[PDB]
């Protein structure tokens, strides 16, 4: 028992278009059928009107001889041929049928407009952080500058539909724009994401905007004083913290020192405790134009290894504040490098020299050291790349050894030793031989 | 040839006996037909002739009239009664419908729930800044939005879209964006989106001070 | 017509002390005078009692032969010599005069305690911000850990006295503590300050604590900066200067910009010539405390490749001189990387994933770029080490590709592409396959 | 040698005729003397012997008694009547005063005015955290403080100091601090200082997040 209308969208002022309110659910040919319209927040305005056969065809004022109402009883359809379109014809057009005008269709909305079809822009609305209280972080999405209407805003691909509030679009100087809100629980947002799925039908612009939040953390006070000096604390070499007979010294040196800054007086803190360095003060070295005071304090292996801080408090006359900086460790749960060996490739076998790389991988942290060993002792040439974080979050390093064909082919055996904490007794090593 | 509907809109609570008439320019000897047009959907023939409820229509609904006047009494409102209503002159072409009335339903006061949002990082880079301010779920629609660029000032460039009376919720949830210059925004810090409804004798505010978030 | 008592504060349990209720306002010598006490929230306990002359001297139980009541009629004074002080003697001691005990003095409070005179600590009580409504921000001050009593709390040096509520001190394990509140209007607080003035008489600790509100979060970094900005010109990415469809942009950006430095007006020089950038001026970005104006001017490949300079002249109001800096090339005679491929090692062949490295060596300069290609198109995971200068003076880089055994053994073929100027048509590539 | 004062405390409103007696162990033939001891100050000889008001004493005050009993009627209370009162046996050494009564004045109910304060930034750095909670101006003193570490729990380490019946205000204004571990405090967030007086049938709460600046 139904009739629905077809095609009729945007049209240039004056031009024409034809809509066809299609029916079904009974005998068409025995019925009178009108067309009516309604403009923005307006009343109902009756327009054309044909009849069963096609005899009478009563139209009216605002569309006389400029809009034509056909019919095709045979294959159930009514029509309207909007011709001279005055901008004031913009509306949605229904299609009923007499008896007393009982069954109105859906409606198609024409828009008599000179404007150009302009695709919008999505602007995700994330809250200004604050505190996520009351368990309800309402979100929103902004669609601005689209012409004409309408647009379909759906949340998380229509999955979400608890409490959303899409907003009636508003015309603003030939440009439409509106927004939509979405009341959700606090917890799911940070975690399980929310997207703004929208499409401008008349443009075909399907878009999904993931509402990412900001970082209200106040970490903006990074500066650099050009007047007084600035100290830098450097970690001990991994080999020192590994080889037991070697004593791991931690340094901390100042830079911008003139012909006034006294001995500076260095003082360290191994976990809010203070201690006697080792008179570590080779100090002042007439550099580029300023000096440089060193403080190479040795410390127990196990201390760094267990993970202890290292403050380097210092006090001078010019200093506005007795500055200091720690240097604890690289954190986390230590991973041992798989460490492998790859002899010179096939392609490179006629060259004068060759390259055997030592491939250490997926370890943690970068605190590691590498050496090779031709014959049976410390060699040269070997160079080590710098620890770079691979896919999973691990690291890996290559160590290339250079030698001649005579040396290689003479099966002199070369060895790659790797020192990393996660290693068995803080060490491992593999060997290559022809 | 011309017919007008009484009360452009009517706010009634359930069970309330609401009536609205339609006055016509000439005598139209009982040839009017009230149509019910619920939001986002096609009108429906409610009653025809004098009264005579069309099939599939509640006994609560009732028509009346003769020549220049035509009532439509409804003893008791409902969720099924939220919509626009307008009489349709059917005596002689051209046919002309009333102006239409909007029956808004009452449900006792309910304050808003504002939430101010600072312009996205993507928009700000293209010039321009849209400070949005959603004041959801509230009744009635009688409320005044007042923005404050930094200290205390409205300005122009505010877009205030409401929404229709929700069906189950029965509340308006108007938004109020505010567009302006990129750096004009950058010249200011704290953006206040004040709002004054009836519910709270005091104003409902919410804002922020332009910081890295 | 009055008598007031003197000295008698804290005393170790058992030890002694003498208080002297002093009189005036009449003839002393013709009067009988007692002493009475009252302990914490207790009743009145009569004790000694002398007489006019000094004849009768009726004492009582709790103080017989252990407290002595003297007199000195001549120079108006009564006395008490607390000797064996049992902790249960701690109280305030009055001093009346018979007739029927009409004129009691002020009272001195002794405290028989083994405890040590411990000075307290002031802790200002600022409200947890919130909204300053009702016009009455009540404040408070906390005095904890003081022995013995008492203490004098005064607000804004006794000036304020509208509605304050000082709180009865309470003993808590040999430690006293209490607080005081102060009802004031909202407005004055933020503005006209409020201090907490207190003193522990028996210690002489006069202290004034300012009641600052709860220190909030995001504080303006606003690091201070001197005489204008400094610009830095950065070279284009090697891949841009190599891939022909990509256009090699050379950048140059300023840093120390305040809320004054205008658009700066950038202008480039390609060999003492000047040219139109591409309106390359995304400019000013509110950074740490200062802005940052960019100037990403594109340029022809062959220009850089041939070796042309790039001045970035700029002029502002604050600028003492229209500064500019070029960025020509790396010079030297270009060496092409030998570029090889090494599939996953023997040792690593049972693992979930594997590593095929691309070994590019002895090239020049570091201006080079690398990509892999599984199947036959752009893949993921591959990471590139940074160019490091080998023995002879050349360079070399490793590029690791990560994949699973199924992928590898399935002979899907992977390819490593390398782009370096010294290459044939600025490019080369080798491939690995199982 | 022993004398006891009737009603340890008495709550009367102005104009009320209040009386309190003092019973003695033996016969003390009219040798008692009532002393008035207003807060924070030395006692004052009110009446002596049987009655006979001491000079500088109001006609309202009145003594009576003989041997084992001794009244002290006061037709009409006042501001000048807030204090403790206790008879003093003066027949024969050792002299012994009553237990003392505390005349609290009535003024009709008045709810408290709570205000919770979070431990200062200075105390927290020395270890320890004192959450204070002032419940000022209220009548009567019949109230129960209940702290909540985060969710819902009292705990121990609470210090509840009252204050004496104010003279003009006539209200108690008890405080209630709460000391604890520095990080224990850091392990929790929302601190609730609930309070249940008579006035409001419902409880009076006030609290905070801890994430407040
Ligand atoms: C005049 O004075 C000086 C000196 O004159 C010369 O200066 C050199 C640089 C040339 O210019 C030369 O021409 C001049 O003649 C001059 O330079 C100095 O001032 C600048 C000011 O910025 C200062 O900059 C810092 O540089 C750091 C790098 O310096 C190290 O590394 C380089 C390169 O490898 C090396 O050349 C340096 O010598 C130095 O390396 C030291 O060297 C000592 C010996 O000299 C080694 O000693 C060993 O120590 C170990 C124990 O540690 C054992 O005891 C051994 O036995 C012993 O031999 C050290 O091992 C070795 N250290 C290392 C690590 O190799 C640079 O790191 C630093 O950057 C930090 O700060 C910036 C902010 O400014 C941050 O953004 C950075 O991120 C970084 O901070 C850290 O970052 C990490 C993350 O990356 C974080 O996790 C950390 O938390 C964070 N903080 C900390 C504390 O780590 C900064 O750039 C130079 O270092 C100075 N020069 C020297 C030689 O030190 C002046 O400019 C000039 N005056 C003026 C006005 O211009
Ligand atoms: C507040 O303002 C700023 C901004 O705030 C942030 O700053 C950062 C650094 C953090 O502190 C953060 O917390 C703050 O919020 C702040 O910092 C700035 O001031 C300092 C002042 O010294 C300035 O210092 C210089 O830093 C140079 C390094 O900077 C580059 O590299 C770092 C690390 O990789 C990177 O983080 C930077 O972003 C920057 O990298 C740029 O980034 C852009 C995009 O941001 C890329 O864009 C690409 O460009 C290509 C074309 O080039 C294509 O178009 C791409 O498509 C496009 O995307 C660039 O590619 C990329 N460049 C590179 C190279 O990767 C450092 O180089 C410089 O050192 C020179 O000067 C010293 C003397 O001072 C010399 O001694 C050095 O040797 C060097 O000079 C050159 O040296 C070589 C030899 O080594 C010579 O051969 C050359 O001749 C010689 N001259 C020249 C001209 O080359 C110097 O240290 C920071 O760079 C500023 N921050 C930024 C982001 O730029 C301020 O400190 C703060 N204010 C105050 C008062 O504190």
């Amino acid at each position: 028992v139904k009739l629905q209308e077809s095609g009729a969208e945007l049209a240039r002022p004056g031009a024409s278009v034809k809509m066809s309110c299609k029916a079904s659910g009974y005998t068409f040919t025995t019925y009178t059928i009108h067309w009516i319209k309604q403009r923005p927040g307006q009343g109902l305005e009756w327009i054309g009107y044909i009849n069963p056969s096609s005899v009478y065809t009563n139209y009216n004022q605002r569309f006389k001889d400029k809009a034509t109402l056909t019919r095709d009883r045979s294959s159930n359809t009514a029509n309207i041929h909007l011709s001279s379109l005055t901008s004031d014809d913009s509306a949605v057009y229904y299609c009923v049928r007499e008896g007393e005008v009982p069954y109105w269709g859906q409606g198609t909305t024409v828009t008599v407009s000179s404007a150009k079809t302009t695709p919008p822009s999505v602007y995700p609305l994330a809250p200004g952080s604050a505190a996520q209280t009351n368990s309800m972080v309402t979100l929103g999405c902004l669609v601005k500058g689209y012409f004409p209407e309408p647009v379909t805003v759906t949340w998380n691909s229509g999955s979400l539909s608890s409490g959303v509030h899409t907003f009636p679009a508003v015309l603003q100087s030939d440009l439409y724009t509106l927004s939509s809100s979405v009341t959700v629980p606090s917890s799911p947002r940070p975690s399980e994401t929310v997207t703004c799925n929208v499409a401008h039908p008349a443009s075909s612009t399907k878009v999904d905007k993931k509402i990412v939040p900001r970082d209200c953390g106040c970490k903006p006070c990074i500066c650099t004083v050009p007047e007084v000096s600035s100290v830098f604390i450097f970690p001990p070499k991994p080999k020192d913290t590994l080889l037991i007979t070697v004593t791991p010294k931690v340094t901390c040196v100042v830079v911008d020192i003139s012909k006034d800054d006294p001995e500076v007086q260095f003082s360290w803190f191994v976990d809010n405790v203070e201690v006697h360095t080792a008179q570590t003060q080779p100090r002042e070295e007439q550099f580029n134009s300023t000096f440089r005071v060193v403080s190479a304090l040795p410390i127990m292996h196990q201390d760094w290894l267990n993970g202890k801080e290292f403050k380097c408090r210092v006090n001078s006359a010019a200093f506005p504040a007795p500055i200091e900086k720690t240097i604890s460790k690289t954190k986390g749960k230590p991973r041992a490098p798989q460490v492998y060996t790859i002899p010179p490739p096939k392609e490179q076998m006629a060259k004068d020299k060759v390259s055997l790389t030592c491939m250490i991988t997926d370890f943690f942290p970068e605190d590691i050291t590498v050496e090779w060993q031709s014959d049976g002792q410390a060699p040269e040439n070997y160079k080590n790349t710098q620890p770079i974080m691979d896919t999973d979050g691990s690291y890996f390093v290559y160590s290339k050894l250079n030698v001649q064909k005579s040396n290689w082919e003479a099966g002199n055996t070369f060895t790659c030793s790797v020192l990393h904490e996660g290693l068995h007794n803080h060490h491992t090593e593999k060997s290559l031989s022809h | 040839k011309c017919a007008h509907t009484v009360s452009k809109s009517m706010s009634m609570s359930v069970g309330e006996r609401v009536t609205l008439t339609c006055k016509a320019s000439e005598n139209v000897v009982t040839y009017v037909s009230w149509y019910q047009q619920k939001p986002e959907q096609s009108p429906k023939l409610l009653i025809y002739g004098a009264s005579n409820r069309y099939t599939g229509v509640p006994d609560r609904f009732t028509g009346s009239g003769s020549a220049t006047d035509f009532t439509l009494t409804i003893s008791s409102v409902q969720a099924e009664d939220l919509a626009d209503y307008h009489c349709g002159q059917g005596y002689s072409y051209p046919y002309t419908f009333g102006g239409g009335t909007k029956l808004e339903i009452k449900r006792a006061d309910a304050a808003p729930t504002v939430s101010i949002f600072p312009p996205s990082s993507e928009q700000l880079t293209s010039g321009g800044a849209s400070v949005v301010c959603f004041l959801n779920n509230f009744y009635p629609k009688d409320i005044n939005v007042k923005w404050k660029i930094d200290g205390s000032e409205r300005q122009n460039g505010v877009l205030n879209s409401w929404t229709d009376q929700d069906s189950k919720d029965s509340t308006y949830s108007m938004s109020s964006t505010l567009t302006l210059t990129k750096d004009e925004y950058e010249r200011h810090n704290s953006y206040t989106c004040e709002a004054t409804h009836k519910t709270s004798t005091s104003p409902i505010v919410k804002s922020f001070n332009r910081n890295e978030c």
